[PDB]
RNA sequence: CAGCCUAGGUAUUGAUACCGAAGCUGUUGCCUGGGAGAAGUUCCUGGCAGCAGAGGCUGAAUGUGCUUUAACGAACGCUCG
């Protein structure tokens, strides 16, 4: 059950990569952080998403 | 962003080995890149990471890191499936105060080079002795 | 070209078919004659256009097309609608001189037929043959 | 559809020209294949050109083209070269999808030949009558 | 090597069914003949290709292909169109050095033949059963 | 499919000669099935292979190979054995999918069996005519 | 142009061999027809080709090559057949502008014939005597 | 290979006119011999150079290479001296091997003339015929 | 270098819409795979990048990048009649 409520949060991810948004894709990047992370810069989908 | 072939060059001890790396991407959480060997085979693939920090809490310093990789390649095992058997680990590590100097790192880089490319280090890395 | 019915003979691979085109009148923004084969289906009917451009300026490129279309439908198992699912276009474009003369014009079209009807453009579209 | 000297006859307005069109290959290179007439200048020669290209890509399209060409020349008082300043060009283009079957293409064919010697383009190219 | 119809009978499980295979273009892009069922879809359906590669500096060693093609298809209960389900293919080879000998090709020619009407490769063909 | 002293009877030009491939075993490191001719010298016998590849997870596709080596003697008028002068290859590979059928696979390989007898592969392998 | 069994008269020093060269085919690739003198090994014919390579946007100029080559047997008393061992090369090579004429054509061809024909070629390759 | 009058008769189309090429200096940078047409002006319009390159390390392998040049020109209606509107020219290179004897080069050069007379290389010239 | 276009590629229910590379051709090297004769090598099959084989029209630099490199009105050379 854990490793489907992975999948679910990683598909959730793909979806707002697919849908396209860079500040709502952060949905799950706060999910770890266990912070409140700020931004720097201007980021990228892909980038946000292939290590983030 | 690292995305530069570097066309290396006087490899080994006769010095008459080449190498080519290529990017292979960067990763979007630590400034890190990632460069490669033509190939298709993790052990006859070379790597090479490199990674640039920038200050932001847990530690007022720069930090340079690079890692490199070059894994014993054996051709005969068993079948076509070049396997590794001797991981080559290289691990460098920089620290430079937020006042340094592009001066300053240029002197350190250049050290380093130069204690490399001379008979000091080679002796210690190579054959394994002490400081008599 | 005053726009009549139109009763082609001879036709197909055996020469028996016929068609009867009648006129759909003139586009008046493109300026183009369309004829079409009676039928129930307005959307099953073989059509075929013909535009005559005037020279235009400077260039006067007398250009002259004729687009034949004839598609074919398959109702599907439950569908009210025979649905076009297979379509056949064939464009032809003349291209006159300002001083071409009826002489060449009607020599190009009996080519252009006689070639239509040869047995090289005949293997060449009836099989899809490449012609070598 | 193996080239080979193509003898047309029965053109021209009356009907009692004729034309020898020989081989003239195949480019390797958009791989089409051309038939000339044969006369003194090469530059004065009525070429015709076939070309029926192979599937495309997830639409797959088959195409099939006819170039005519005609030229004519006109020696000019004092230039020793029958310099072409005229040219008849014909472009013919068939499009069919790989679902297509010879009949309805002998259909399209034979449908063009019988339009192509109908009253209809007579009046429209002979004379530049656009149809209405 | 002339291209025309071939009509091979005696085909299949028990020899009872034929194939007439009518010619195509010889593909320019590579200068290889084909062949294909008698039609009409079929014809962009069946494939039979057969090439000759002259000696080369890759070839030395003339080299003749032969590539056969089958796609089955289906029709759902519903659809129109055939959609092929499935492709049979099958790739055959001879390379010839340069001092080879006429006899001894048709000699490769005929034991290929021969074996393939052998039980041993109908057995580990037709059944998929290698050979114990 | 067991292995056993394959006869293959006429074959050849004129079709008169008969080859006796004797029982050799099956290579299991790769699983392959070889026969050969009768004779003492491995370097002059000609030799046939079959394999049969199962659909492999990187594959998925049934697989038959099947080989046929054919050396030249040339014969030294004395000064040893003969030498190895030529070669002849043959190399032919069928390919299915799982859900294939026995009756298209007897199919294509029959077809094969009949393409290779029919007079446009005669003179491809033969003469060495490319297809035209 | 048909490609045809050429039957070449009186040739030689003395002037009384006579040559068969039969059609084999036409590569596409670069549009090159082909004949060879009738054999069994490819490696020992005598043979021709012709190419007509038409006006390219790049060059604008028609241009006939024709090649020749002649190999030697020079058979050994056993042990194998001949070996290629000496190899004549001639190539004649033909240009003329779009606006060319036949008669001009005509003219440099029988021109080069009879110059071949002329004492002075004569000894200039039979004997290898520099023109002087 | 001596130097002289050469009456080069029976030429072109119906193999009526004569030629007459009288010698020329050979030029020292290159060892080549010229002829040209007997005169007055034409001396320096058309040109007949012959050359007989010998062993090197680049050569062996003798060359003989004869070139020729034929300038057609005209007087525009008004002028005096002619332009040249028209360069036809062909070339001709034997590759001739050391141990080459002149028997063998003698049945080329024949070989070559009687191509040169046959129809296929007349049509393929005169009217740039491919051979299809 | 920049732009403009098209000749072609394209698709499209025809009409209309993208691009100018297209496209394929061959060749240089990188070249793995899968399969395997069994090879002192030949065969089956495959990809990557580069080169050469579409075209012209207009303007900018005459060593290269760019930021005061400018605008107005007369005279001069200097083309014409």
């Amino acid at each position: 059950k854990y490793l489907g409520l992975l999948l679910r949060r990683l598909r959730e991810g793909y979806r707002a990569v697919k849908r396209g948004d860079l500040r709502a894709l952060r949905r799950v990047i706060q999910s770890y952080h266990n912070g409140k992370w700020k931004p720097a810069t201007a980021g990228n989908l892909w980038l946000e998403f292939r290590y983030g | 962003a690292k995305l530069e072939t570097v066309t290396l060059g006087n490899i080994g001890k006769d010095g008459k080995q080449t190498l080519v790396l290529n990017p292979r991407g960067v990763n979007p959480t630590n400034g890190v890149a990632s460069l490669s060997q033509a190939g298709a085979v993790p052990a006859l693939e070379k790597r090479v990471t490199v990674s640039v920090s920038q200050p932001s809490r847990n530690r007022k310093n720069y930090k340079v890191q690079v890692k490199i990789q070059n894994p014993t390649a054996c051709t005969a095992n068993g079948s076509c499936d070049p396997s590794v058997t001797r991981q080559a680990y290289a691990d460098v590590t920089f620290s430079f105060t937020q006042y340094s100097t592009d001066e300053e790192r240029a002197f350190v880089r250049t050290e380093l080079a130069a204690l490399l490319a001379s008979p000091l280090l080679i002796d210690a890395i190579d054959q394994l002795n002490p400081a008599y």
